[PDB]
């Protein structure tokens, strides 16, 4: 769970990045 | 020509590779170099996962370009 | 490990349309 937390929040950062 | 192929574990492997290879023969390339099983790999570029009856061409895939490697269990 | 994979594909679908 700690590992699925942390790949979501590289999702969203790169989903900023990208925009 | 060369392309890149990088893990999200910080690794990249440089390949020699023609524009009408096939992204099967692209994956057995990494086989050699990594020893990874080609059914392992999930190849990724300009936003979409790959075939592997379709060549780097087809993708629009050039010289020096990366892609970027996933490993899948089934 | 399945959901990790899954995530694991999407940070790499949208890393590749920055790295490419
Ligand atoms: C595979 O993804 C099964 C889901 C899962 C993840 N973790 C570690 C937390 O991220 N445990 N089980």
């Amino acid at each position: 769970k700690q590992k699925i937390a942390a790949l979501k929040y590289k999702i969203a950062a790169l989903k900023q990045k990208i925009q | 020509m060369q392309i890149f192929v990088k893990t999200l574990t910080g690794k990249t492997i440089t390949l020699e590779v023609e524009p009408s290879d096939t992204i099967e023969n692209v994956k057995a390339k990494i086989q050699d170099k990594e020893g990874i099983p080609p059914d392992q790999q999930r190849l990724i570029f300009a936003g979409k996962q790959l075939e592997d009856g379709r060549t780097l061409s087809d993708y629009n895939i050039q010289k020096e370009s990366t892609l970027h490697l996933v490993l899948r269990l089934r | 490990e399945q959901e990790i994979e899954e995530l694991e594909i999407e940070i790499a679908i949208l890393l590749s349309e920055i790295e490419g």
